[PDB]
DNA sequence: GCTGCCGGCGGCTGGAGAATCCCGGTGCCGAGGCCGCTCAATTGGTCGTAGACAGCTCTAGCACCGCTTAAACGCACGTACGCGCTGTCCCCCGCGTTTAAACCGCCAAGGGGATTACTCCCTAGTCTCCAGGCACGTCTCAGATATATACATCCTG
DNA sequence: CAGGATGTATATATCTGAGACGTGCCTGGAGACTAGGGAGTAATCCCCTTGGCGGTTTAAACGCGGGGGACAGCGCGTACGTGCGTTTTAGCGGTGCTAGAGCTGTCTACGACCAATTGAGCGGCCTGGGCACCGGGATTCTCCAGCCGCCGGCAGC
């Protein structure tokens, strides 16, 4: 009969067989769940809705329609919960977000 | 003057800007031998990784899938270049 | 010619689509988003692979990874990708 | 006849610690780089060839190291009581970031 | 009239004797009464095991034994032998659990 | 009186001596009246993110009882790991 | 009732053939046994990780061999490297 | 028949079989390779050995004959190759070695 | 006294590099339609992890009193803190200019990568044997004292 | 500037005592002997992308000069952390004494497993038009720098 796609009955753009397929064949665990995949595209769509809307901020910032990875690192170095979960990473053409010493100022 | 270390070719213009990235305004005139060593330190580190992981490929390249690997292994992942 | 790779570049596209409608993406940070977004799948896989391991049992369900991101992402993703978790496993459930 | 126009020592730093900070190029240039880590790894495998993108990524990668680890040396520097980073500052930097010892 | 030890010759005997020893530092009811306490805000109705204690301070110890290690580094730095509370927040800068 | 036992102001039971012996173990041969805060707040972030995570793996055990296991595991995942108890 | 599991005959048996008049206790015993399981996972999942990597659904002796190299530091690794190296070459000649 | 085992074949005193069995179970790869275990027992029985010599070493110089955390602590943290193995691992009852800072010590 | 004089004081405008901003067209290429292929859904049946239910029992939580031990207060003080003076001298900031980065183009080719037949190295099943965990069970050799002196420390003459 | 008296440590003789080291017991795990079956391995070949070459061309690094302000040693006010004496307050601890829920076994069932079709999601492959970029140039934005009335001494008388 007629076939539809499991992310459309999940709700998410994000794939439902991709990521049952990844789960399957990447070594994981002799067996996964119906949801699991579900779940685990769920939470990663909201991931990186919430990185693409910090992103996109940033770009309007900086007066530009297109995303460039510098908006990205702006978002993430910016929020500092999001800092923290990506502590130990380093990003292509991103730059450092500007911070300068206060004691290195001048007197006035 | 065409015969130098290819480690000299990190030049002081070179590391002070990189100093001036990171934040710092006066710096002292021992502080760039000394970085280098550290910096070639850290490139010798990763290098290691990145060659072993080359060789496990039975290839005579280093495509950037065994680099982004071996930082990631060292403890600093880095983001953009396949993944 | 051959061998058509895999990624998440039409997922994200999309994802944006709902976010910043009229936004575009540079490929660069298009390949930035791929191998974050890898990243985090294969950081949160491990985590429910290895706590199924821990409590001895075979299979992944939903409660493993549940258990995972409540354990990997801290502060307000945590509760927000548990409840968007929740609310699409019951989505997926209630029209099979 | 007028003293010729000077910025003050310590002002020009900053002006340029500004524009590098928020500009994202590659502040080593690619051929020293490229030789350096060439240089440095023919001992590994002798006549070893890399791929362009994979010698960037490291490059940038070791910028990245680099200026993490002189923004620590900048704030043990005014830590101590000082501007000036000293190779005891970049050495305490160093142990307590866990990499040296 | 009376002996007293210079301010700091204790301090040293005190260094190069308790360096060598072992056993746990601080009393054990102390850190049993503050993980639960603590434990409390997280969940409710909990049962700990002695061995969990046990690693639970042993932990703590050996952390906070590095934490002053480097923050008397950081004074020894600074050309001081006391160490102040900066001494600390710089160590933990650093070291990036705040970062 | 059978259960419900709240405790408060526990954290100060860290003594003054207490923390001199420590940072004599950790070597130094002065200290200040000003530390003995911070390290008790460096205390209680430790032992929150510790127990956080033991009790997020004893949940998903469906078990009330934290083992060891829970904490050295925990322990293990924050980068840390300790030896001696099982792992 | 539910047989449990440890190295701890193993590491017996290695000091008592490193040093025959030597004891060792209970909780030194055990970390030992952690120290043992540590190592042993930190080279599986490496191993595994890198047969991810180069697209292989196996582990031989080379991934270990590579994990060996990568992980442990300099002269630890090249000895840990030779000893593996014998005894798989040992194994091999009369399997 | 004549059973024997793997670890005598290979004239280890770790067990191959049961580290094949773990390999098998920890699901690391959909096959396992008959030398890994091998291998891997050969590893770990030089590494044991190698900390179990700077254990029996510090124990005769502290005039002791049962091996104790102090010892392994005082063993592992003196070489600094161990070091950069072991040096984000603590282990139980462990402590830290006799290091006095020079500024420290008195005038003579 | 009651005039001269003498230096700072900071407040301000003004001269002067750099940073920023809009137009303007030119490149460059994220965004969009097409094809089929490659994988994902879907019926159709299985079988085996993981839930339930029924207990069992090891282990978790408590208070209690001798008691001592270390915690707590306060006490004098000599030190180490924090800072002011001063005096280099060593980094800084321009300047000319030497040089190597890059970018440009075009090759040569060692090698990365997609197909192929297979083989043989691994897996799946049964049966067989035994190494190792466990429950004891000790006798120890490992700890633990109170004792007798070295010692190095703070002074004295 | 060289010794004496002292709170510290050092061996060290019995006590003294939890626990490394066997030791049977048994058993589920290891291992040996067969189908069998695709994962990797040489063999093959086809792009390809990486090394290498040599003009421009040009921003950039290097050596140098002037100077100024950052740093480090010297001296001093001080406050305060430490050694120590005298309380006192909570920890240690061996003790029952209690229940709580992890834990094991067993029955069950349902959810993932896998198979054979079948069709479309999308990775690719162009492709035109839409967006980022570069240069000139006008606009601000700070930066530093001397002039001078006001201010406070500074000497006489």
């Amino acid at each position: 009969a007629k076939a539809k796609t499991r992310s459309s009955r999940a709700g998410l753009q994000f794939p439902v067989g991709r990521v049952h397929r990844l789960l399957r064949k990447g070594n994981y665990a002799e067996r996964v769940g119906a949801g699991a995949p579900v779940y685990l595209a769920a939470v990663l769509e909201y991931l990186t809705a919430e990185i693409l809307e910090l992103a996109g901020n940033a770009a309007r910032d900086n007066k530009k329609t297109r995303i460039i990875p510098r908006h990205l690192q702006l978002a993430v170095r910016n929020d500092e919960e999001l800092n923290k979960l990506l502590g130990r990473v380093t990003i292509a053409q991103g730059g450092v977000l500007p911070n300068i010493q206060s004691v290195l100022l001048p007197k006035c | 003057k065409v015969l130098r270390d290819n480690i000299q070719g990190i030049t002081k213009p070179a590391i002070r800007r990189l100093a001036r990235r990171g934040g710092v305004k006066r710096i002292s005139g021992l502080i760039y031998e000394e970085t280098r060593g550290v910096l070639k330190v850290f490139l010798e580190n990763v290098i290691r990784d990145a060659v072993t992981y080359t060789e496990h490929a039975k290839r005579k390249t280093v495509t950037a899938m065994d680099v982004v690997y071996a930082l990631k292994r060292q403890g600093r992942t880095l983001y953009g270049f396949g993944g | 010619r051959k061998t058509r790779k895999e990624s998440y570049a039409i997922y994200v596209y999309k994802v944006l689509k709902q976010v910043h409608p009229d936004t575009g993406i540079s490929s660069k940070a298009m390949s930035i988003m791929n191998s974050f977004v890898n990243d985090v799948f294969e950081r949160i896989a491990g985590e429910a692979s290895r706590l199924a391991h821990y409590n001895k049992r075979s299979t992944i369900t939903s409660r493993e990874i549940q258990t995972a991101v409540r354990l990997l992402l801290p502060g307000e993703l945590a509760k927000h990708a548990v409840s968007e978790g929740t609310k699409a496993v019951t989505k997926y459930t209630s029209a099979k | 006849v007028k003293k010729p126009h000077r910025y003050r020592p310590g002002t020009v730093a900053l002006r340029e610690i500004r524009r590098y900070q928020k500009s994202t190029e590659l502040l080593i240039r690619k051929l020293p780089f490229q030789r350096l880590v060439r240089e440095i790894a023919q001992d590994f495998k002798t006549d070893l060839r890399f791929q362009s993108s994979a010698v960037m990524a490291l490059q940038e990668a070791s910028e990245a190291y680099l200026v993490g680890l002189f923004e620590d040396t900048n704030l043990c520097a005014i830590h101590a009581k000082r501007v000036t980073i000293m190779p005891k500052d970049i050495q305490l930097a160093r142990r307590i970031r866990g990499e040296r010892a």
